[PDB]
DNA sequence: TTAGAGAATTGGAGAGTGTGTTTTTTTTTTTT
DNA sequence: CACACACTCTCCAATTCTCTAA
């Protein structure tokens, strides 16, 4: 997936080889020896080869592809274009409120005289008013290393879709 | 939408943004390190596609997952990527630039096609985007170490205790002019321009018909009104046996009082013609209508300044008051007239450069008035070396003559008055048709 | 909370600094009726702009500690006071949307101190002072958020700039690499910055003294409002910041170096159908022609015809090589009015350039490159030519300009462009300039046994492409003396009132003239056309006698220019004969006063080429 | 069956080491 | 040179493995 870096919908080169599958009729060829009782012996290994046909897809979105598809998942892609850029805007101009309109350097400290610092004197602040007005106490902190043997496990996959053909003969095998 | 160059602030950074403006600076074509491909030197893992930045930037860990190094690693100079890349310094375009401003000057970087299609003086408009480059002199990296008035931003890694300064750079993806052989002529000629031209070709009088679509505001002269136009012309150049050429632009003077309208034909060929060049004998510049040769401070050495003839290469070069020339220029205007060239060989440079130019000379004679009782010789000061270089000399001689003083203002005044056979557009493809044509002599 | 903020070792209450301030903007009615302040931040809703400016003399005069808070500790009162502003702008007008915060700008309106006496008490105090920008830099991307990704797992995550450094990341948290955030620069985020070096007023300076200078930084709003050679009172906080030994080294020099961060500038040097409708009532008045005329150099004395042919240069002809700049030349002796004319003209219109013939001017006729000093790079710095493209150049001691620039103006002049083939540029320049121009003779008087071809030295080829030349010496009558000496002393007694009036005479001048440029485009009528024809004949008459030439094609284009100019004098948008009469006149006048061999009287050949047929006849 | 105390393994913070850092004369071409 | 990059090397201690009591 570093070179299969692909988009929502284009075709994987397992989407091509299923397509070349589809194309050649070995699909039939498969349907036949698990439908087939004269052969059993090769179900095991047809029941390995759908396993390994189907990866990507999930059947809740697979059984829904219907004919009309396309031109509902183009306008679907433009409804969700528009709302992740107004969300992205919103939250640059929460960002732009929490920093003030002067420049970096425009310094200034304050003493916020009923909050004791680490030591005994009152605590120095020197971000802002605006970085005050909605005060943390780790604004200037990293997050710890946690070790290797503590970090938490990650998802092994993300939800590239197959080609809008691929899943229309995917749906019909 | 087009920004002006005093637009392009720092909230600019990042959108696709078009500016016009003067090409002033083009500096060599490079290739420039698009995605390296590496090999870690310890565990012999290739590693693709690793994207640069500004620093050459070798990848930080290994592509093998269990492999620990992150520094020792080798650019594959042959399986990496490379793009042209161009820089070029613009400034504000004349109609831009704010009253009693210095200009402003912008750094516009061009790459893959637009490497080299904007060249020095070109208005043209840029589209892309305005990027904010580093002061990359201060970085450090496992790939190479750094190479060291404002302040600058601190607490990077890479930055070291060093503090890094930034600039703007357009990124220019696309470059056109802001006011725009025989396969290019084949490929560019439509069906009404093959259709126009061959109705030229077969115009009966075309000659006729030329001379008064050329020159529709001047009156009379019909003689040199088509020996202009057989200079637009011209005729075959041809090479020897020996490698030695024979000429084949034809050289027109036109002689007469400064009451008359030989200073109108040389205005009227070079607004119609492309490519072409106005200047007078006398020299605006260091160079005249040939070239001379002048220290640059840059170097503090001697090049070449190039001059009106040189410019006008393959193409033609008017020259109006031509008796008033510098004596450099006129000696060197024997060798381009004839030989097509100009043999500069001084300190510093040593340079047979091309003037392939038809000339188009207009003279005063002495004492104003053209003399009849004397000859040509008499009336104008060129020398003989030099008369024997043009192929036709016209006289323009200011009659008394009261319908042609009438006719002049009538002309003068009805033109003026109607501006609110063929076109010159026309003109113009058919010459650029007919001057690909080679006529044998039976 | 905050109430229980207060300013670092100064005991100024922050809430208490913001409600006084919203006081300050709520009780304010009384600049000399709704409070100033808030009529403009009624009026910045559908202006838009990001800022208020205020003055200091107003929040002085409503409560003096709350000024001297503001001057003693601005770095952390203008901030409140921008965020008393912002709650004010949505307390009141609450649906309100702005782009930006609103940023406030207090200002004295006099300079507080002069760059000369400023002390190390004075560090961090908001001041005001009064100057000349020297230098304003390229525009500075300065960062105010830094984005960082992670070159491993391409996870992003974004940082604050702190005091100019970074807090960079050392570690991502959707992967745990250390060392693998990398800064990207374009997604980063930056505001604007400029650097303006700002020198001390000349009458501010002690006797006989260099200038002092101060650095000024200019940031993201404010930054490109200041232009060199401009005059500013600037408000800014008066910072003292390090300087460090060496590029890589973080020692810092002991001695602090000092610059004003800029809070609000004010120039002190820079200065309808009511004047559509006056304009037009004033174009019907009777000899309007005379009026403007006499309107132009109210201190310059009798020179009607030469006022009348600079006023139809100001106006031109019509825009269609069919040149409607008109060319103007004055001639006559050193110390005489033509150079005050010309340095009053030249400010009398858009796009108006003025300079020396010689090599002291500033600006050159000829373009050249340079190496721009603030970064060594190539810039092609155009002409005076060039950047009068749509104006009036007036050319100063026009006769003693070296060959190249004669050969260079005889371009510009011909052909209205400006070639160019210095340094690997080629290009060609448009110039369609109006050329004014003021000759002197070669020896220190005028010779009236010579024209003035041969009195000035300049060549025909330049010579004949003027329309007009007009002589500018005085004659020796006792009665123009007495007249002159008068007038002169009227100058002197020059009060107020007449002070007013010539500036009223101006600004109207300059608004007709302007508006004339903005709609008015004269045609030729048949009449117009008959008289041309009729004109260049009658001139070309004269020829018959002693079988010369009295006249070329040129003069008919010059009389067609006039005669378009004085159409549009009057506002007719069409030219007729008595515009081509006028040029008739004032043509002829201008050749009986240039082309006037003294043996003889006019002769058209004098134009034509130098040493008329009385001189040529030597030989 | 679930949770706390003692022992074992490995991350990394810190110390040490090595390396890196205008102004004058003479010529040449062109400007007057 | 004395003040910064880059690398090696050392021991502290942070977290898990295993045995035991509640
Ligand atoms: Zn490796
Ligand atoms: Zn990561």
């Amino acid at each position: 997936l570093d070179q299969e870096k692909k988009i929502d919908d284009d075709a994987s080169a397992h989407d091509q080889l299923l397509w070349a599958i589809h194309l050649s009729g070995l699909d039939d060829l498969l349907l036949f020896l698990a439908s087939s009782s004269a052969e059993e012996q090769w179900s095991l290994h047809v029941l390995e080869i759908v396993s390994l046909m189907f990866r990507d897809q999930n059947p809740e979105q697979l059984a829904g592809v219907g004919q009309g598809r396309l031109a509902q998942e183009r306008s679907a892609d433009f409804a969700e274009l528009e709302v992740l850029r107004q969300r992205e805007m919103a939250e640059k101009k929460t960002r732009a409120l929490q920093r003030g309109n002067r420049h970096s350097r425009f310094g200034g400290s304050y003493i916020v005289q009923g909050l004791k610092s680490i030591g005994e004197r009152d605590l120095i602040f020197h971000k802002g008013l605006h970085n005050l007005r909605n005060y943390s106490s780790d604004l200037g902190k990293q997050p710890k290393k946690v070790p290797k043997r503590r970090q938490a496990a990650r998802e092994l996959s993300i939800q590239r879709r197959s080609a809008l053909n691929v899943r229309l003969f995917l749906r019909d095998f | 939408t087009r920004h002006k160059i005093r637009e392009l602030t720092s909230s600019r950074i990042g959108l696709l943004t078009r500016i016009s403006g003067q090409v002033v600076r083009t500096h060599p074509v490079h290739p420039e390190l698009v995605s390296g491909t590496f090999l870690c030197l310890d565990c012999q893992t290739v590693i693709r596609d690793v994207e640069q930045q500004f620093k050459y930037t070798q990848p930080n860990i290994c592509r093998n997952p269990v492999c620990a190094n992150r520094r020792r690693f080798l650019l594959d100079t042959n399986k990496s990527r490379f793009v042209d890349f161009q820089k070029v310094r613009i400034q504000e375009t004349q109609a831009e630039l704010p009253r009693g401003s210095i200009p402003r000057s912008l750094e516009v970087i061009l790459r893959a096609e637009a490497v080299e299609s904007a060249q020095a003086g070109d208005k043209c408009d840029f589209t892309g985007t305005l990027i904010v480059v580093p002061d990359v002199s201060k970085l450090s990296t496992p790939g190479a170490r750094a190479e060291t008035e404002t302040e600058g931003i601190r607490g990077l890694r890479a930055l070291g205790v060093r503090d890094l300064s930034y600039r703007l750079v357009f990124l220019a993806c696309c470059v056109a002019p802001t006011n725009p052989t025989a396969e290019s002529i084949k490929n560019q000629m439509t069906v009404k321009e093959w259709e126009k031209v061959f109705e030229m070709s077969q115009d009966k009088n075309l000659y006729h018909n030329l001379c008064t679509s050329l020159f529709p505001t001047i009156h009379g002269n019909d003689e040199v009104k088509r020996g202009v136009l057989l200079m637009l012309f011209g005729g075959v150049p041809k090479t020897t046996g020996e490698g030695t050429s024979l000429r084949g632009d034809i050289n027109v003077c036109i002689v007469g009082d400064p009451s008359t309208a030989k200073s109108q034909f040389l205005k009227h060929v070079e607004e119609f013609s492309p490519r072409a060049v106005y200047t007078s004998g006398k020299a605006s510049s260091a160079a005249g209508l040939t070239a001379a040769v002048v220290r640059d401070e840059e170097s503090h050495e001697f090049v070449i300044e190039a001059g009106a003839l040189m410019l006008a290469d393959n193409g033609v070069c008017c020259i109006d008051e031509f008796d008033k020339m510098d004596v450099r220029d006129q000696v060197a205007i024997h060798e381009a007239m004839e030989q097509q060239t100009i043999s500069i060989t001084k300190a510093g440079v040593k340079a047979t450069l091309n003037a392939r130019t038809s000339i188009l000379a207009a003279a005063n004679p002495i004492s104003g008035h053209y003399d009849r009782s004397k000859s040509l010789k008499q009336n104008i000061n060129l020398s003989a070396p030099i008369m024997s270089r043009f192929d036709l000399f016209f006289i323009l001689v200011d009659e008394c003559n009261e319908v042609t003083d009438y006719a002049i203002a009538r002309r003068i005044v009805d033109l003026h008055s109607r501006i609110e056979v063929y076109s010159l557009d026309d003109i113009r493809r058919y010459l650029l048709f007919a001057r690909q044509f080679k006529p044998k002599i039976s | 909370l905050g109430q229980k903020l207060v300013i670092w070792g100064t005991d100024v209450n922050v809430a208490a600094c913001k409600e006084n301030f919203q006081r300050f903007l709520q009780r304010f009615i009384d600049p000399l009726t709704e409070p100033l302040y808030m009529q403009r931040l009624g009026e910045i809703n559908v202006i838009g702009e990001p800022f208020l400016n205020v003055n200091c003399e107003h929040i002085k005069s409503f409560d003096k500690n709350l000024y001297r808070q503001l001057i003693s500790y601005p770095q952390e009162v203008i901030p409140t006071f921008d965020m008393a502003v912002n709650e004010i702008f949505f307390d009141r007008y609450p649906d309100s949307i702005l782009e930006h915060q609103i940023q406030v700008r207090p200002f004295n309106a006099l300079k507080t101190k002069n760059m000369r006496n400023l002390n190390p008490e004075d560090i961090d105090q908001l001041i005001t002072i009064s100057g000349m920008v020297i230098r304003t830099s390229q525009l500075i991307p300065e960062m105010q958020e830094a984005f960082f990704q992670c070159q491993v797992c391409a996870h992003t995550t974004r940082v604050e700039m702190d005091r100019g450094r970074i807090a960079e990341p050392s570690v991502c948290g959707r992967c745990h690499t250390t060392h693998s955030m990398a800064l990207i620069h374009n997604r980063s985020l930056f505001s604007d910055k400029q650097m303006i070096k700002l020198q001390e007023s000349p009458e501010d300076m002690p006797a006989g003294q260099t200038p002092h200078t101060v650095i000024l930084f200019a940031h993201n709003d404010l930054v490109d409002k200041v232009q060199p050679g401009d005059r500013v009172n600037v408000t800014g906080i008066y910072r003292a910041v390090p300087i460090r030994v060496n590029p890589r080294v973080s020692n810092v020099k002991s001695v602090y170096k000092t610059h004003i961060d800029v809070i609000h500038y004010r120039k002190t040097d820079a200065k309808s159908e009511k004047r559509v409708e006056l304009l037009k009532e004033l174009s019907r008045k009777p000899d309007i022609y005379e009026r403007l005329a006499s309107a132009l150099a109210p201190s310059i004395y009798e020179h009607e015809d030469i006022k009348k042919g600079i006023l139809l240069q100001l106006f031109g002809g019509t825009r269609k090589k069919f040149r409607a700049e008109i060319n103007i030349l004055l001639c006559g002796d050193p110390g005489t009015s033509k150079s005050q004319l010309l340095q009053y003209v030249y400010n009398l219109v858009p796009r108006g350039q003025y300079t020396s013939g010689k090599g002291s001017s500033a600006v050159g006729l000829t373009a050249y490159v340079m190496k721009d000093p603030e970064t060594r790079q190539l810039v092609l710095q155009t002409g005076a030519l060039v950047l009068s493209d749509n104006g009036i150049c007036c050319i100063d001691e026009f006769d003693k300009m070296n060959e190249s620039t004669r050969s260079v103006l005889h371009e510009v002049m011909e052909q209205q462009t400006l070639s160019i083939a210095k340094a690997g540029i080629i290009c060609q320049l448009n110039a369609r300039t109006s050329v004014l121009a003021a000759a002197n003779p070669i020896e220190s008087q005028w010779n009236p046994k010579k024209t003035t071809i041969e009195n000035i030295q300049l060549p025909h080829t330049l010579l004949s492409r003027f329309d007009l030349i007009f002589l500018l010496l005085d004659p020796q009558d006792e009665a123009y003396d007495r007249r002159l000496a008068h007038h002169l002393v009227a100058l002197y007694y020059q009060s107020e009132e007449q002070a007013e009036e010539e500036l009223l005479d101006m600004a109207v001048l300059k608004d007709y003239i302007a508006y004339a440029h903005s709609t008015i485009m004269p045609r030729l009528s048949e009449e117009a056309s008959q008289a041309l024809i009729e004109a260049y004949v009658d001139m070309r008459k004269i020829g018959s006698s002693r079988g010369m030439v009295s006249a070329y094609p040129r003069q008919l284009e010059s009389l067609i220019r006039l005669a378009e100019a004085h159409a549009k004098v009057r506002l007719s948008n069409k030219v007729e004969a008595i515009d081509v009469e006028e040029a008739k006149r004032l043509h002829r006048e201008a050749l009986k006063q240039s082309a006037t061999d003294p043996r003889t009287g006019i002769v058209d050949i004098s134009i034509l080429t130098t040493g008329m047929s009385a001189t040529s006849r030597k030989r």
